[PDB]
């Protein structure tokens, strides 16, 4: 109520006293080749497999990937 | 014929006929035959990209690796399988053998 722009930025600042809790959203977390995300904050990073030398690791993972990909043909693959 | 019809919609489009896999399965009952045709029903998003399975003798691939529920417990006779063709020259004994098995 401050202001009627509202969506395009906003700053907190910790004198302001709210918060809001409505329970859980849901959304995509990224991919690895893209993000390396867990480098940056250096936990202890998984080991970087490769797609071909390992042939069951592509095996298992495009099992899996063909129920990301079959959500567009809307069939449960029940993977 | 029927579980395949079950599955959502696909078919055996090639000239390859439901009985030669029938004969190639003769070990198995109703609930393995399910099971086995979930199996192929995957190669849908496992190996092919078409919305469709075009079978291609893909069972020939599959059907090598997967197994009844029966068929459990290691236990081989039949491992061999050498056929009559490797006879050990039973000569004089292969024939009465072999007709009195089969007459």
């Amino acid at each position: 109520d401050c202001f009627s722009k509202d969506n395009s930025h906003f700053i907190i600042d910790p004198n302001r006293t709210k918060l809001i809790t409505t329970n859980i959203t849901n959304r995509r977390p990224l991919p690895l080749s893209r993000s390396n995300l867990q480098r940056y904050y250096g936990f202890a990073e998984t080991f970087y497999y490769d797609l071909h030398i390992f042939p069951y690791v592509r095996q298992l993972v495009n099992i899996l990937e063909t129920s990301f990909n079959c959500s567009q043909r809307g069939i449960t693959l029940n993977a | 014929e029927y579980f395949f019809s079950k599955n959502q919609i696909m078919k055996l489009n090639r000239d390859l006929q439901f009985s030669d896999l029938s004969l190639e399965t003769e070990g198995f009952s109703p609930l393995d035959l399910e099971i086995f045709t979930e199996k192929i029903f995957y190669d849908l998003q496992l190996e092919r990209d078409c919305d469709n399975v075009v079978t291609r003798e893909l069972f020939s691939k599959s059907l090598s690796a997967f197994t009844p529920s029966a068929l459990r417990g290691v236990k081989l006779t039949k491992e061999t399988n050498i056929k009559w063709g490797d006879i050990g020259a039973l000569a004089n004994a292969k024939d009465v053998l072999l007709e009195t098995l089969e007459w």
